[PDB]
Parts: structure tokens; sequence; C-alpha cells
């Protein structure tokens, strides 16, 4: 197993924490808690050229909570800058992002990302978008939300940063899960939790899952 | 443990502390790494942690602590450097010079600590934004002079000189004053001469390509701004074009730079200059073809393989191909001799558009678009680019996307139909061989196929009327043939939607062929009994579209047949519908609709919309009367679906007929209010015996799906009505009374956001001809509505929305409503406009700032009379401070055009006098006083004390530009940006406010 | 992938989650294809749930014998049931977890297909 620094940045509210916090648990966090300097957690995908490990600093967008700022950047081996389609003032401040990050990291695989493009009222129109070209960074349209490209900047950065154009996301294996006996003791417990679990309803009632 | 001992400055600082907390951030794991994070995030910010940054310097040997140190000394000298003495702002300036001269004579250092190096000479750049030039004139020449002791200084010196460029000319905008931006640029340009020599002699004098790149790097800013002389009355475009595209070190960066170049503003008039154009890219092609690759090279293959730095590469080389030829090409265009690099050129632009890389595709696809208009307008230059238009016609048509790509498919199908033009016989001989090459299964699969379908579907409208007769027959016969070889349903369905794809982008065919088309339709409507996936969806959205294009054809009685076609449909609906989902169904009755508006004798409209309503209004009918008959049927689960089906079906039918719509709504109007109080008791009910938890559960979201129904139908309706008159005396009040208590009456859970939505459509269509009823809508909604909004910026997030679009409406329609109000709810009009602006959310803020602007103008208009005087005597100086609240707090940058509209507007007021009365009360300023002078004082005053770090200079010569510029918004924000810079940092330069 | 030695008696679209008792709230595990797996060799029957584009794990447990699907408050479409041992995030856990599908018909469907595994997995 090989572990590359991974940094992600971008204005307060684009979605970098969700977008993390929906890869490592699988969860999707509708409330905006804005990170306070930095967020580190470990990221693993299984490839058909084994596990990759991704040590991703999730930085704070907002002013306020910038903490070490730049110094999150030191010794970063790819990152991905973040904006929200909804919100042009977050790919005005790219070129800034870009900036800062570059600086630091010289000679980087770097993705930009679109968020949030599950949303209707589009503002950063496709046209508008060009900033990656000159700066050959790779671009995706991404949603946290719905999973479009979700995975896609994760792919691009274990191809660049493993050096094989045809490095896949593999099936993790699957071992054969325990028999276990129901504990006579926990038995009331269950009851309890099971209770208070149907009678909270589920989120998203009206989505298609 | 140990670790939160550097947090205690009241003890000297451990410097080998700093250095494991440093190390246990970076390199730890897990609680450790969080602890110390938080730990130095409190050491950097402490305002003190400045005067450590020497020490830490010299005596750690930790190289990340010294960048962090250096982050330290940055925040001071950012913000706060002119509190320095001089003598410590050049001690600090000539230890950074020393500590970067330093590193950089020790090798082993200057190879592997360019990290430090780099954050320094960013240091460097930020103490000379200060100092330089009126504080270190000598800078420039020491610098100079420096880099020829030394390689390593020379090469750091580029660096230096390169973020100085970016910081002055590249990111001085958003963080400098105009005034010291324009004072740093014309400091670079007035010094550029000597920096540009400097440039020349090392990039001439060559050797290190460590340095060469530096140079190169530098040179490349300075191409942003520099005049072209610099570069085409030198040996450099020479140099560039040659010598540094043959070796890869320099080949990036000198491409980049011939990018830029080719960006220059230059002379249009003279020979020689077109000349040195024609030949740095006649040397870089040559170089190209010579050192990388030659024309014919596969880099789809190459780009794929990924080695190295090709991808890179590849990809700065459509940037400078299409940026040159979308300025130069017609500088090649007309000599004989320059033909073949011009086709060359263009050739390698046809192999990069094979890669298989998205974005690069786009940056092609955009050049391509460029030149295939001009060859559809431009005379004489279609026929020098006959065979790049071939190759190209394959490479579009291969790459085709799907039309729900909107950007990506309208880019590609513009490119397509202008080649189409410039070549038809070649587009559809490209269009038929990839046809065959599906049927004899040499390139057959579902995305080639889909593909090309998309492609042959994107062209329809450029070929004669007869051409596309015998192309789209030729096509159709091929698909079909297709289908029929095709085994599996799988196979079948995908060539099956494909045929009814491009059937349905071909009306003109359609429509001079009622046999055909007729036949479509009657397929369409057997596709709607097939369960396949895929197969319903598609038959219901091909026969909207060819509605939506062919609808009159429809409405006709065509020749040979008894009745116009919509009679033959409406009759076999039930059997035709009878397999599909309800949202299937709506879509059909939705294509109906569409028809039916064709026609424009009211009696015959009338009565197909009847007969269209006819399974609806039948189920319709016998639901009202068993569920009044006994109101406990509602509860039944099978009866709300059927309800808000029947509803939704009227919403599809009212979407395409809109003012026809009118006798349908009439029929259902009446008992459809009784069902929305029918069922808002039983929803009020449930929460009652259920609690909150009922609103979750799919009985209740069943209920309320048919309020909200019931609301976008009557919200449909009255947005496209003719008949405004029968709106208001038919429709708006018993709306009102179905609607406005319920609202009101239902716990904040209950209430629905579609009310807000209905009524605003209803105040913005018919809202001058109810006032009492616009009166009854904000006693309804305001203070309960309000109220749900008041505590937070995130609970009823739609609420909140529809709230403010609401009153927007009823403060552009019906300003008399607010007129009405007690004065305390007046007052919390006003509270409720300020909340607004305090939003993250744009939705709201926007709809906040527009409120308060159209407020004021609704107030301008009254006169000089009580209500008015009383109003700026209230509220003038709420609105100036808390738009001045969101223009400086930095948590509301989105919304800065419209609060600088709105406070200019507010200023105008007093600077024009148009306000009668003082603003000030009794005994607070002689009584004889002008608003302009208490204005003055009182913007002095709260902005002395919102910001006490600016002087009372700063505060007096921003407030005397702000009221001078007040009728020139551009001006004006400037003035308001110039500010926003100067409240960041101490001792900010009054004249600032001066600039012109 | 360690599903070579397996039959696929039933696969379904659904969404899983899993309920934190920490905040009263449902937490989303994954979005994918659920599927039954029976072992060739023990003929016991599995649950295996893998995320769209990742293919990563989010449920893997036998269907024992002893749980009950429990409709949510707020679904028809929904099961929820107590899980004593879930290896998809290695360490055997307890859960409490909620399953949804596109249609009350898919819903229905499963319970099903799951009381038949839990009569397999009685032999
Ligand atoms: C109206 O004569 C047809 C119309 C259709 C039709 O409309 N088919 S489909 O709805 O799209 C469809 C889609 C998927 C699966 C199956 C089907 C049937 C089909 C067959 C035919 C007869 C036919 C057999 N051969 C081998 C053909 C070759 C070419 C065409 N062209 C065509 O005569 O055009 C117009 C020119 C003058 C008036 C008609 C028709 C045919
Ligand atoms: N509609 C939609 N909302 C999203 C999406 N991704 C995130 N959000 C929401 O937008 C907000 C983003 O919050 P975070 O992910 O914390 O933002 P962040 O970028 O980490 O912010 P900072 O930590 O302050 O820099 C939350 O309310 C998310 O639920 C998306 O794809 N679509
Ligand atoms: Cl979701
Ligand atoms: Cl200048
Ligand atoms: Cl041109
Ligand atoms: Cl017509
Ligand atoms: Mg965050
Ligand atoms: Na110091």
């Amino acid at each position: 197993e090989v572990q590359f620094k991974l940094v992600l940045v971008g204005d307060g509210g684009t979605g970098k924490t969700t977008f993390v916090k929906r890869h490592l648990t699988g969860e999707f966090e509708k409330k905006y808690v804005a990170t306070l300097g930095v967020e580190v957690h470990p990221l693993v995908f299984h490839t058909n050229r084994g596990p990759i490990k991704f040590n991703v600093w999730d930085t704070a967008g907002l002013e306020k909570f910038g903490g070490l700022r730049d110094g999150y950047y030191i010794q970063a081996q790819c990152a991905i800058i973040m904006f929200d389609v909804t919100s042009r003032v977050t790919y005005k401040n790219v070129p800034n992002w870009h900036r800062d990050l570059v600086r630091v990291c010289e000679n980087i695989p770097i993705v930009l990302c679109g968020n949030k493009v599950d949303i209707k009222d589009r503002k950063v129109k496709a046209k508008s978008i060009v900033f990656h070209r000159k700066k050959n960074l790779q671009y995706y349209d991404i949603s946290a939300k719905s999973n479009y490209n979700f995975e896609k900047p994760f792919l691009w950065l274990a191809r660049k940063l493993i050096g094989d154009p045809n490095l896949e996301f593999v099936a993790m294996p699957a071992a054969a899960p325990p028999e276990v006996v129901m504990d006579p003791a926990l038995a009331a417990q269950y009851e309890h939790d099971l209770e208070v679990a149907q009678t909270t309803a589920l989120p998203d009632e009206d989505d298609d899952l | 443990g140990s670790m939160e001992g550097i947090l205690d400055f009241s003890n000297d600082l451990d410097i080998a502390l700093l250095d494991q907390v440093v190390s246990t951030f970076y390199q730890g794991e897990g609680v450790q790494q969080k602890q110390a994070q938080e730990i130095l995030t409190k050491f950097q910010d402490n305002p003190d942690a400045w005067e450590k940054v020497d020490q830490i310097l010299q005596f750690s040997t930790n190289p990340q602590s010294k960048f962090i140190a250096l982050s330290i000394l940055d925040k001071l000298i950012t913000r706060k450097w002119k509190l320095l003495p001089n003598d410590h702002r050049i001690g600090i300036r000539n230890f950074v010079v020393g500590m970067i001269i330093s590193m950089c004579q020790d090798d082993e250092v200057f190879k592997t600590q360019k990290n430090l190096i780099n954050k320094s000479d960013l240091t460097l750049v930020q103490i000379l934004k200060q100092e330089w030039p009126q504080n270190w004139p000598e800078f420039i020449p020491e610098l100079i002079g420096s880099s020829s002791s030394s390689v390593n200084v020379c090469e750091n010196n580029m660096i230096v000189l390169k973020l100085l460029s970016e910081e002055v000319f590249d990111f001085s905008a958003e963080q400098m004053t105009q005034a010291k931006a324009l004072h740093l640029k014309n400091s670079m340009s007035k010094e550029f001469e000597q920096i540009f020599k400097l440039c020349f002699q090392v990039l001439e004098q060559g050797s290190s390509s460590s340095l060469i790149v530096a140079t190169l790097e530098s040179l490349l800013r300075y191409l942003h701004w520099i005049p072209y002389r610099y570069i085409y009355e030198t040996n450099i475009l020479e140099l560039l074009s040659t010598k540094f595209m043959t070796s890869p070190d320099t080949r990036a960066i000198t491409l980049k730079c011939l990018t830029e170049v080719s960006n220059l503003k230059i002379p249009q008039d003279n020979d020689l200059i077109k000349r040195q154009t024609v030949l740095f890219f006649q040397n870089t092609l040559q170089q190209i073809a010579t050192s990388v690759m030659p024309v014919t090279a596969d880099l789809k293959a190459t780009y794929a393989n990924a080695n190295g730095n090709d991808q890179s590469f590849l990809q700065d080389l459509a940037m400078f191909l299409t940026t040159y030829l979308a300025r130069n090409r017609a500088l090649l265009e007309s000599d004989e001799s320059l033909r073949e690099l011009l086709l060359n050129a263009h050739q390698y632009l046809i192999q990069l558009s094979k890669i298989e890389e998205r974005e690069l595709f786009k940056t092609t696809l955009d050049y391509w678009h460029n030149l295939v208009a001009d060859l559809f307008y431009e005379p004489l230059k279609k026929h020098i680019y006959e065979e790049i238009c071939s190759q190209l016609r394959l490479v579009i048509i291969e790459n085709m996307v799907r039309p729900e790509e909107i950007q990506l498919y309208k880019s590609e199908r513009e490119v397509l139909v202008y080649l189409t033009h410039l070549n038809v016989i070649d587009t559809e001989e490209i269009m038929i061989s990839k046809l065959a090459r599906q049927i004899d299964g040499s390139e057959w699969s579902w995305h080639n196929i889909n593909t090309l379908s998309w492609a042959i579907g994107s062209i329809s409208g450029t070929m004669s009327e007869d051409t596309e007769k015998r192309f789209v027959v030729t096509v159709i016969k091929d698909l079909l043939g297709l289908c029929e070889q095709k085994r599996g349903k799988d196979n079948k369905a995908v060539v099956a939607r494909d045929i009814m794809y491009v059937v349905g982008e071909y009306p003109r065919f359609l429509k001079a062929h009622w046999n055909f088309l007729r036949t479509v339709i009657l397929k369409l409507f057997e596709f709607m009994h097939e369960t396949h996936e895929g197969v319903q969806d598609m038959a219901c959205d091909t026969f909207i579209k060819i509605v939506q294009k062919c609808k009159y054809h429809f409405v006709i009685q065509q020749p040979r047949e008894s009745e116009p076609f919509i009679q033959t449909i409406i009759r076999d609906i039930q059997k035709t519908t009878a397999d599909l989902q309800p949202q299937q169904v709506h879509t059909f009755y939705k294509a109906c609709g569409i028809i039916i508006s064709e026609e424009r004798s009211v009696a015959e409209r009338n009565r197909l919309l009847s007969d269209l309503m006819q399974l609806p209004n039948m189920a319709w009918d016998t639901i009202v009367e068993q569920s009044t008959a006994n109101p406990t049927l509602l509860l039944d689960s099978e009866t709300v679906k059927i309800i808000a089906n029947i509803i939704k079906t009227n919403v599809a039918v009212c979407t395409s007929m809109g003012a026809d719509f009118y006798p349908q709504l009439g029929h259902i109007y009446y008992n459809m209010l009784q069902l929305y109080r029918a069922v808002s008791s039983m929803i009020s009910t449930q929460v009652a015996a259920e609690g909150l938890i009922a609103t979750k559960t799919p009985k209740v979201r069943g209920l309320r799906t048919i309020k909200k129904e019931i609301l976008k139908l009557v919200e449909t309706y009255i947005s496209k009505a003719r008949n405004l008159d029968d709106v208001v005396k038919v429709l708006v009040e018993p709306l009102l009374n179905a609607v406005l208590e319920d609202y009101m009456n239902n716990v904040p859970d209950a209430r629905d956001a579609e009310v807000l939505n209905c009524m605003t459509t209803v105040v913005e269509k018919v809202g001058h001809m109810i006032p009492q009823g616009v009166i009854l809508i904000l006693q309804s909604v305001f203070e309960c509505t309000l109220d749900m909004i008041n505590k937070d910026f995130t609970e009823y997030p739609e609420h909140r929305v529809e709230f403010y679009k609401l009153l927007k409406v009823i403060n552009e329609k019906s300003f008399a409503a607010f007129l009405e109000l007690p004065p305390a709810a007046f007052k919390l009009f006003v509270d409720a406009i300020c909340w607004a602006f305090k939003h993250n959310n744009r939705d709201v803020e926007v709809n906040g700032l527009q409120i308060a602007l159209d407020l004021v103008k609704n107030i301008e208009r009254m006169g000089n009379v009580p209500f008015a005087n009383e109003f700026h005597k209230n509220y003038f100086f709420i609105f100036v401070s808390e738009t001045f609240f969101v223009l400086t707090d930095s948590d509301h940058k989105s919304g800065f055009s419209k609060q600088a509209l709105l406070l200019m507007k507010l200023i105008s007021l007093v600077y024009d006098n148009k306000i009668s009365v003082p603003l000030y009360q009794e005994a607070e300023v002689p009584q004889g006083t002008s608003n302009q002078v208490y204005l003055s004082q009182y913007l002095a005053n709260m902005l002395s004390n919102a910001f006490p770090h600016l002087t009372s200079e700063q505060i007096a010569s921003f407030l005397s530009a702000l009221t001078k510029q007040c009728k020139d918004l551009v001006v004006f924000k400037g003035t308001l940006r110039d500010f926003l810079v100067q409240i960041k940092e101490v001792g900010g330069d009054p004249t600032d406010y001066l600039f012109a | 992938t360690m599903e070579e030695d397996e039959e696929v008696l039933y696969k379904v679209r659904a969404k899983l989650f899993r309920f934190d008792a920490d905040a009263k709230e449902w937490k989303e595990r994954g979005t994918g294809d659920c599927k039954f797996l029976k072992n060739k060799k023990t003929n016991k029957v599995r649950i295996l749930m893998r995320r769209d584009k990742t293919l990563k794990i989010c449920a893997n447990h036998i269907i024992a014998p002893e749980y009950t699907l429990k409709p949510n408050v707020g679904s028809d479409r929904s099961w929820v049931y107590a899980c004593t041992a879930d290896i998809a995030e290695g360490e055997a856990e307890a859960f409490t977890f909620a399953i949804r599908f596109g249609s009350k018909e898919n819903a229905d469907k499963f319970k099903e297909e799951f009381e038949k595994a839990q009569e397999i997995n009685k032999k």
C-alpha cells in the first residue's frame, strides 16, 4: 500500500467536506459546518494495481477559519480545487486558490471540480469554465449529492500518481460474514433502539432511491 | 502533554518543542496530529507571534517550522507593517534578504529546500509592496547586480521578479487600492528596461537549464503587460521559436510564452511585423516536426500512453495552435509559399482533436467553430481547407454526444451544420458509410449506433428538402434493416429508440409525408405497450417532440381522413395509455393539449378539451360525489393517489393550453377548493393525533401532494391567463378563502411554501385589481412566515425564498398594502428587508436588496408628505448602516453590486437635498444644519467606531470621495473596494480616495 | 471479489441507511445493487451491497433467521431491522439498518426474498 497527500481547497460552502465525508462513510451531510483550519482523513481505493491510500487534507475555505492556510499545502502530492456551479464568486476565486497552491506545490496533478451540478438553476455555465486549460488541470462537473462523477477526481489522480493510464477501481473483496447468536442480556436493549429508529423518518423520501 | 508549552508566551520559546509539534502535525496521525494542529494554529494567530520569527528562523532545524514562521511574518507585513518604526522595517527587510542569499549560496540547501526559499521570496515581495520603490529605490539595481555573482542567486532573482510581476499586474485588482496598484505598475514599468536586459542576457548566455527555465517563467508573466517592442525589436522571438523549443526542459514554458506572444497588442498595418509573426510560427512548427513528432503522428495514442509530461505538452500545443491561428491564419492564407505551413498546423489540430480527453476536445472544438463559421461567410476561403474539413466531419460525427449535454452538443451541432453546408455530399457519404459499418457489424455497438443517430439528427434543416428527403428515407430504411437483423429485445430496443430519435429530429419530412407521420404516431402508440425498460419513455418523449413541431397536422383534416387526427387520438386514449406510468400519461395529455391549442375556433377547441379531459373528469365526478357523501373515503391511500393523478393531469394540460384551459378549470374549480379544505382538515387532524411526525407519513404526504398540485394548477392558469377580469371576479376570492386562513392557522411544519408561490403569481398578474386581496394576503402570511425564518438562516428554506419573492412583488404592484400596515408591522417589514440583506443564500439576499431599492423608490414617489418624512426620520439611517454592515463584513461579497447601488441611492437623496425634513433630532446639532453635513458626521462617527484603526483623515477622504461619486456607479464601486482594502490593514493612504 | 463461490438469488437497487443514536438521525451508508448471495459450499445466504461508482461494500451480513423487517414511519418502500454482525467496515458490528427501494413492489418483493433466505439459512 502506497499513500499520497491530497489537499482539497476552495471557497467556503462549495462542498469539500461533504464530498470527502460521502467518500469516507457513504453519508450525505445536509448541514453546513465550516471546517476549522483542516480535517485530515485517510481514504483508500481498491485498484487493479492494488490499494491506494490518500491522506486527505480537507482545508477551510472561509478566511476567518483559514488556520495555517498554505502551510497545509507543504509536501502535497496532488490536489482538488473545488467551486460551486451555483455561486459565481466561487469560480471567480478559483485562480486565487490555484495561485496559493502552486506557489507551494509546483509540479502536482490537480483536478478542478465544479460541485452541485444537481441543482437546476446553474450560475456558472459550462462555456465560462476555461481556467483549467492553460493551467493543465483536469476538470469535472460533480455532485456530492447525486454522486454524478463522484469517483472521477480520485480515479484521475490515482492514474497520474501511479503512472498507469489503465488503472481501474475494482470491487474490494467481500469476506464471508460471521454467524452470531442474539445476546439474551441485550434483548430489551434492541427493542428500545429499534423503537426509536422506526419512529424517526428516513430523509429525502421524494428521491428515486 | 508538553506540546501546549509553545502557547505560553510568558516563557521564552522552546524551538525543539515547536519542531516536535510541527513534526507531529505534518507526519503524525489521528489524535496526536489533531492536537498539534490546534496548537500550531493558536501559536500562529497569537498577535505577538511575529516577535518570535527571528528566533525560529535562526535556531530551528525543521524547515516546516521556518515556513510557518514566514506565514506569521507575512500577516505582520500585509496588515500591521506601517505601525513599525523605520529602523525595525529595515531590520526585517535586511534579515529576509540575508536569509534568501544565504540559502542560495549553499548549493545543498538551494537544491533541497525549494519550499522555504519560494516562501521567503514571496515574503520579500510582500515587503516590496509596502516599501518599494519610495523606501527602497536601489532594490532593482542591487538585484540585477547580485545576479552576476552566482547562478543560484540569479535563478532565485527570476523567481522574485516573477512573483513581483504577478502581485502587481495579475492579482492587484482585488488586493490593493486603485492608486497603489497604479503606483506599483508605473514603478515596474519605469525599471523594466533594466530587468529585460538581465533576462535577455541570461537567455542569450545560456548554460544552466534551471536558470533558463526560471527566466522564461518570469517572461511568461511579463508578457501579460509589456509592450510588443521588447519581443519584436529584439532577438527574443527567434530564441523562443528555435533554441528553446528544441530542448524539452525549456519547451513547455516556451510554448506558453509564444501563446502569450500571440496575444500581444501589435501594429496591424506593418509588413515587417506581419513577417515576424509568420516566421516565429514557422520556426515553432518546424522545431515540433523535427524534435517532437511529425504531422502524421498518432497523438491519440501518445496522449493515452501518458509518458512524462506528454499530456501537458499536447494540451499546450493545442492552446498555442488555436490561439495563433484564431488571430493570424489570414497571414498564412494568400501567400502560396505559406500554404503548407497553414495546412500542417491545421493537420496537427486534427490529430489533437482525436485525443480521448473531453476538456482538450472542447478547446479544439472552440477553434473549429471559429474556422468553419469563417469559411461559411468569408469569400474564397473554403477551398483552402477542403481536406481539413473532410477529416473534421469524421472527427465530429465520431464524437457526437447526446443533446442532454447542452453546451457540448450545441457546439458540436453548430460545427457539423457549418461543415454540412460547406459540403453536403461529403457529410452524407460519411454518415451513410458509418451506417453501413453498423449493419456489417465491424463498428456495431450501442454507443456507436447512438452517437451516429445523434450526429444524423443534428444536421436536420441543413440540406435542401429534396436532398433531405432522399437522405432520411435511406437512413430509416437502413436502421429498419438493422433492427430486423438484431436479435434480443435489448438490441432491438436500442435501434428502435434510435429510429424514433432520428424521425423526431426531421419534422420537415414528417410535415410533407402525412402517411408516414400517421404510421410513426401509430407505431409510437404500439410502443407505449412495451414494458421493456426505456421504450415507453422514449415513445412518450418522441410523441410530444413530434407534436411540438408538427401540431398543425393533427388539428386539420388531412385528405383521405374522416376527421382531424386529434379526434382519433382522443377517441382511443384509454387503450393507448392503459399500460403507461402516471408521469407518462401526463406527458401524453400534455402533448394532446399542445394540439388542441392550435384549434382557434372556440367551440371546437372547448369540445376537444372536454373530450380529452373525459376520463379524468369522470373519475373526479365519482370521487367528489362519493368523497363528499362520505368524508371517510379520503383516508384511503389509493383514492388519494387517484386524486393527485387527476390534479396532475389537469396541470399537464393547463401547462400546454394556458388561457385556453379556463373552461376545464371552471368545471372543477369549486369542488377542487372544497377538496383543498377537506384535505387540510385531515392533515390538521392527523398532526394533532400523531404529532409533527405525521407530516413524514405516506398518508399525510399524499394529502399534501393534493394541496400542492391544486396550488400548482391555479398558479399555472393564472400565470398564462388572458381574461384577468374573470381571474378577479371568479377565481381570486374563493382561492384566498380556501388557502389563506388554512396557511395562517396551521403549525409551521404543516404550512406549504407553495401557498406563498401561488400568491406571488396572483399579485404579479392581478395585484393592481385586488388591493383588498393583497392586504388580506399580507395579514395572513406576513408575521407568521417572518416568525418561522427570523431565528436563524437555515430553517424553512423554501418559505424563506418564497417569502421575499412575495414581499418583492407586493412592493412592486400594491405598495398601498404596506401603507395600510400599523407602524409596528411596518417596522417588522423594514426588519425583514434588512434580515434578507444578511443572508448568504443568494435568492434571499438579492430580493432583500431589490425590495430596499424599490421601497426607497416608492417613498420618493409620494413626494413631500408626512408618511415619506416619517419614513426617512425612522429608517434612513437604519438602511444606510445595515447596507454598510453587509458591504464591510466580508461575509456578503456576492451582493456587492446591489449593496453599492442601494448605498448610492441613499447618499444621492441627501446630496440632492431630496429629503424635506432634518434627519437629526433637536438639540443634537445647530438647528439650521443641512442633512449633508449631518450624514457626513454620522458616517464618520459610525465608521470610526466600527474601524477604530482607521485615521480620521482616511474616513473623511473616503466619505468625501463617496458623496462626490454618488452619481457614477462604477467609480463609487471603485471607492467602496478601495475602502474594503484599507480596512484590512493599518496606515492606508487617504490620498488613495482621490484616484482618477 | 470473493463472490465466485456464490449464486445470486435476488438483486435489487436500494439505498441503505444506518441509525446513528448519538444524533437521533439516519445516515446514508450507500446506494447500489443489494444482492442475496447463496454460498455453494455452506448454502448460507448473505446480503452483499456495493456502492455505485466505487463498488465499496456498504452491507455484508448473514440474513439471520432471528431478524425482522419492520416498517419505517416515513416510508411505504423501506424496511428497518437490527443486524448483530455486519463486516462492511472490517470489524463485525451491530447496526440498526434501514433499506429503501424504488417502489413498494420492490420493498414487498425484497421482504418475500428475505424470508425465503431466512428459511434457507434455518437448514
Ligand atoms: C410508410 O411506410 C413505412 C413506414 C414505416 C415506419 O414509419 N416505421 S417506424 O415507426 O419508424 C419503426 C421503428 C422501429 C421499429 C419498427 C418500425 C416500423 C415502416 C415501414 C414502411 C413500409 C417500408 C418497408 N421498408 C423496407 C421501408 C423502407 C423505408 C421506408 N420509408 C418510407 O416509406 O417513408 C415515406 C416515404 C413515402 C411515404 C412513406 C418505408 C419502408
Ligand atoms: N445541492 C447540493 N448541495 C451540496 C452538494 N455538496 C454539498 N452540498 C451542500 O452544500 C454545503 C457544503 O458544505 P461543506 O461541504 O461543509 O462545505 P465546505 O466546502 O467544506 O466549506 P468550508 O469547510 O467552510 O470550506 C452543505 O450544506 C452541503 O450539504 C451537492 O453536490 N449538491
Ligand atoms: Cl442525497
Ligand atoms: Cl503600466
Ligand atoms: Cl484571422
Ligand atoms: Cl406546418
Ligand atoms: Mg469543510
Ligand atoms: Na521576529
